[PDB]
């Protein structure tokens, strides 16, 4: 049952939000040269095959989303977002826009909290891409989409956002943007980053092709960020 | 029935005869056969007249809805591809009509023909369709330049339909014509088109 | 089966033959193929009396219902399009009955010719249907003007319909005619029309 | 049935996760030459025939999957895996990969957690297989999927995961790797193995076909394992 | 209805099992020379007709099942076994294995336990036959399947099963095995048996066709089994 | 609705049995020469025209059934039972046996006990007929099928059964049996009967046709019974 | 909704009977020369029109019904009865008899008892007619169907039944049955009737059709009854 | 393609033509158009081969199921009827066959013919069904007597069938016979039958 | 179109053509028409090609499904009867193919011919569907003896379809063969078979 609180909030949705907070932190940062998306590959043991944990999903050829919240829900929503993206492709022979992809899975998400027969989603996604200007959206478990210029979801929700209020300059270059996100992420988990406890992907404007930064190209941006993460965890 | 569609350097021009017969009888010549899909986009039909009418309303309603839903006008390809899927969705009760939907957007100009049984092809510059295709294409290919201007094209496009409709036994009752010049969506009307052939043999 | 329909400057008049071509068989002679849909709005049919009368009942009802629900008298376009969707839905059920729905409203005057295969064509002045379509139209064309009075239109309409009506003698007794002048939905009835066309002879 | 908790968990998933702890330990060792999957069929009575009870199921011709949790749910879940596997093979003429097989059966567990019509499947599976390289998954009753190099589900999870953190390599060769998982199994039940109280299967790399270890073929490894199990336990 | 407990058990499966426990005992004894399947007629008074009570239902033509629990639930599950057993002959032209049928009726039990619109069966069955070797199964309300070489369900379960840990042997003479199962039955009721307040059928290896002990044949076995039953309820 | 208790009994089945206790008594007495069925109409008011009231329902030409519990439930079940008896005749061109008719409707009752959509049929039916030998079954709310040979359902069960426990002989000519059954009814209500306030039907061995015994025809039996009824209720 | 209680009674049905008692009484008296059905259509307010309001609704031409309980629930049941009587004429080209009709709407009410997503109709109907011989019925919200010589439903049930228990006789003159009936109505309200607030209809044998006793023709019976209505209140 | 079936004074003997063709071509050595339904029941099919096979299997499964459920062995009437209602339910995917199901039960001896149009009729002691039947009735009924041993009867059955086989140019070879004696369900099969019909020569 | 199949005392050999045409256009000549269903169990198909290969895939998936699931490889019998049941359910949809499923299983050697409306017939014997079959089966029967190697069985099956090849080239001109020996599953492919027919010249 999903019913009203005497406060105008849905309870199942408020509860779903805490599930989003207790998930595995991601984070997107946008510049006017593309949009990055970083998600923390979370490891609790040396017996996780950590090179094979997917936390940044590619959804179209110019769209990717990372996730925070309940992992089971997160995939089906994402498997949903993949067909949906393609369905736009199938009927209009355009690419789906990043905003419309965010609407469409959020319209789905709404049904699940409209009907008291089934439970809500407890997954938030950060759907980032280049429709024709870079975009970044934070979707909510209610199913509502908000455009953010840089934001995070998960356990870094407040740490990352707080950080961005001071640091964020707008008007950034990619190489700066890359490192900037990495600092924000390293501070989320409050230690120094190695490239193999993060997965990072991006859609550039000047290509409009999705790429996942293999740990080889990833390592240089980490290194610059370990200097700033250190600085800050020693003040 | 005969259609043309011309792709231009300054626009899109399309033309069709306005013979619209119900049963097999011409009730009246108080018909169109050019339907306005979006702000600067037209649909011209070759095939059975009955199918084209209601189908224009549906494609159209979906295009004003897409403009509303996405805060952005649809592209030429989006409407053309939709029309392809639209046809294939109700193919249990199929509409047999070969629609040339084309017009103007930010990407430039194009005319897409869509077949009743499947996919939508792009036509590069020149497209024609009907039982009058054979003559109408024949006019185009001995006078088309790819530097053809919008007013020139209206004169050429009329001549293609004119020549084609005399030969067939299924085509006449005036010419319908449309210029899409992305400043005007002008429809020349019975009154005007008649004068462009009165520079010919009337 | 001959239908006429013409939009005046001050009225709207339409006429039909009393019964359709049913063969040498007849059923009744209080049959009619002219029905009233809304207060100042009629439907004239080409086709079967039975198919025409049933569908007309559905439409009249929806019209009445439209009126009540939105506290607005439906306009003729509103009914012509409403009838377009009913026909397209029922294109694989037997309703090949082809309708002229015209009359009078707030927005003005028209006659819309509605097809089993959908759409609606706004006929801007002269319209006929049937097998007598080509014959009857030609008579109309002859004396039509966009300034024809309501009575002149009546005199015109009865002569025009009477010419195609010569073809059947088991429908050339009685005539359907209707005056729409915003004050009268007048349906003349055989007797009062018959003295008019005594002059064009039986 | 299933709804959120005020702590942002799902009740029915969490109690289902407890269903797995209350099951019969199983356990996977992945080495570079195969993936070995040994399950505890250690019986409760001597009239329970321990030679025609099955707890390591074959799922395709290069995938085997072991289970812990409720016996009944497992059997059905795995039956769904066997049909989904073959369905893949039908539609694409390519045998289903371990990851992707796991994803479809995780979607199925997730459907039954999502939706309020039915209760969740209370089972964790280890899906083992060589798609083209050895892969070992853990599936959790929510529909969560994690790649491990060595892992356990069930009663022995606490013991066994801690053991690999103190002894396990990745240049671990096949024989030594078989003994590791048999040694580890021994620690779970706090006794020396008996070849009639465990079932072992392995998808090899070289064969790329699942073959089961015989009761005959168990014996060399049980002998070696027992010398190491006794040493550790009597300390 | 069916939801997980904080133990991760199903409230309704444990309650279904107690439902079995207040049933009426059955017992199955296996040998290499056949399988003997015996079930105790309920006689509460002398108005109960006791020549036309079903307690051993024949399912397929070499597979019989005995029952304990809710006789109403049980018959319906048995009718369902008979339809499934004949659907096997219809689509493969070969009889169902004793195991194969067992799984298939437990899918039926397991589906009901998971759905919240229906409650599990409060029946246990013992399904015994010979597909080419003697088999004896015990199914649980959960839909759990355990091969056995001797078993009991019902009230006498505990008494009989404990009894079989001393007496039962891996190979027995059929005439021995038959008598041993009447002795067990005698023990659990805590009284001598009468041939017409007990039911006995068998699938033998030689016949591969379910046959059922007519009261007269039974007669000598009750008589030999009565001597040992007397010894036991003295010590 | 229907769920098990901690004591394993379906609360709804147990309560449906209390409904059967709260109903007007019937009765079956079966001898070798055919099977009789007797039901109490009672009282009513004196405005109840209780000589038109059915309580013995003919199901098939050779089968009748009596009832106790909820009247409404009873009648609906009897309409399904009648449909079932004729459906057998439709499809096998042979009359339904007494066992299979009783069986089919008990399966129908079992459907309404496991499904949580509905509450059980609160009825006991006695199915009596001569199908190949006199048989009298008693059906229970759950679908407990038990074959008796002289039995009672309803408010009179405890009394009437104790009566039959000493007095029932298996021998009995048809007349001795009818008088026996009538005496039993008389002890329950603790007074002499009225042949118009009881209804007697029977299926005979020799006719194999059902006939309902009218007050004229029933008369000599009643007289010989009211003799015994008065006698035994002075002891 | 509808569940059995340990007292063996469907609590919702017992609450419906209390709904009947809170409705406006009707009454039916049966004689040799027809059946009469009288119902209180008495109004509480002056502005409520008592010249059109039914409490005797004509069902078939041979059958009438009166009602008490929730008028809304009644009106749906009666509309059902009207259709049902007419369905009979479709399929057998005879008029339905009184027992079969009352039974059929009772079978309908019984379904709504035992269907879990819908609630018992709260209504008792008195279905009177002359199919060959006079018949009068009382249905109950249970589904209970009982043929009565003379009865009431609603407020008047206890008083009027009791009243009939002394004054009603097995035969009467039609004219006498009519005055007796109207006396019973006045005793129940404990006041004198006016013709403008009772409705009396009948089905006679000689007519074999239903007519409704027009207020003018109600009149003399009401005055004849008035003398006795006082007599019994002065007794 | 003919079947004969005869009720003897102590069993049932029936027979068919084994002849199974696609054209006239013999694909395999055996194609038994005689099935054992229950322990002492047969099903002989005259009409299509393949449709018969699968259909027989169903009935056969149900005859077993019957026995297990009712703790009573089916009677001849039961199987025979069961089949009629089956054919009728499943006329959506019709099996075009004229069967004969008969044999032996506690009740005694009987053979029923079953239509796909439905209904199971009972034949007193002789029945022939097939294209060859009209020829079959001739041989069968001259030499049949109400008192006939099972052994005397097998000679007669083979003879009754044989009369047809020589007549057709699409038959000639193959025989089915089943003596059902009330102890056995013997299926004689090609070799044993052969010496039976080397007493009637050619 | 021809399939042949023979059951030896040392295994099972089947053969088929590679070539089946629809019209004069060649649909295949590189397709195998013998498929391997389970470890040492094949399917051979007479009829159209397309339905044969799609169907063999489902029966293969289902055979693998029986092995993995039941802990025991399926009999020849099991899979033939399962194909038969499928064909019958599937008689609304194109799977009208006449198939020979055969192989080795725990019961020895068998090949079942499967009627195209479903309905298996057990053969320990030999079978042909097709339109090459008429001749082949004749030649097949001449040199077949129940004491026979699979060495010579491959020769014989080639020989038999060679006879079928004389009729039209539709049958033969590409021939597949399979030998199955319960520890070898050899599908020769054109080159080897070409040498076994190089002893027969053509």
């Amino acid at each position: 049952i999903t019913v009203f609180s005497p406060d105008g909030r849905l309870f199942q949705v408020e509860y779903a939000r805490e599930a989003v907070k207790r998930g595995a932190t991601a984070i997107g940062i946008k510049c006017k040269e593309g949009v990055i998306l970083i998600a923390d590959k979370r490891v609790g043991s040396k017996l996780l095959e950590a090179d094979t944990i997917e936390k940044i999903y590619k959804i179209d050829e110019h769209i990717c989303a990372a996730t925070s919240g309940l992992v089971a829900d997160a995939r089906v929503l994402i498997d949903r977002a993949r067909i949906e993206a393609q369905i736009n492709r199938l009927t209009y022979d355009e690419p789906i826009t990043v905003k419309e992809l965010a609407k469409k899975i959020c319209d789905f998400k709404q049904q699940y909290t409209q009907y008291g027969g089934v439970r809500p989603f407890g997954v938030s996604l950060l759907i980032a891409g280049v429709d024709e200007v870079p975009k970044l959206y934070e979707t909510d478990p209610s199913g509502a989409l908000l455009e953010y210029k840089a934001t995070a979801i998960g356990m870094g929700r407040n740490a990352v956002t707080e950080f961005f209020e001071k640091e964020y300059r707008d008007d950034l270059s990619f190489d700066d943007a890359m490192v900037l996100g990495l600092v924000a992420m390293g501070l989320s988990i409050e230690s120094e980053l190695v490239p193999e406890n993060i997965e990072v992907g991006y859609v550039k404007v000047d290509d409009r092709t999705f790429k996942e930064v293999s740990p080889e190209e990833l390592k240089p941006y980490v290194e610059r960020a370990n200097e700033r993460i250190r600085e800050l965890l020693k003040k | 029935t005969t259609t043309v569609g011309l792709v231009c350097k300054d626009g899109v021009v399309m033309a069709t005869e306005k013979r619209a017969t119900m049963g097999n009888f011409i009730a009246s010549k108080a018909a169109k056969k050019i339907y306005q899909i979006a702000d600067r986009m037209a649909m011209t039909t070759a095939g059975s007249v009955g199918d084209a009418q209601f189908l224009a309303r549906i494609i159209k309603i979906e295009a004003n809805l897409y403009e509303i839903r996405r805060e952005r006008k649809p592209t030429v390809r989006a409407i053309a591809t939709l029309t392809s899927n639209l046809l294939n969705s109700y193919r249990y009760f199929p509409y047999l009509v070969q629609l040339l939907i084309g017009g103007i957007d930010s990407e430039g100009k194009s005319i897409y023909s869509i077949d009743p049984i499947g996919g939508a092809i792009e036509e590069k510059d020149i497209v024609a369709t009907g039982s009058g295709s054979l003559t109408a294409y024949g006019v185009l290919e001995d006078r088309f330049t790819p530097e053809i201007g919008v007013d020139e094209a209206v004169e050429l496009a009329v001549r293609a339909i004119y020549s084609a409709m005399k030969r067939d036994s299924a085509s006449g009752d005036g010419i319908d014509v449309v210029k899409i010049t992305e400043d005007e969506f002008y429809q020349y009307s019975p009154e005007e088109v008649e004068q462009i052939l009165a520079k010919f043999r009337k």
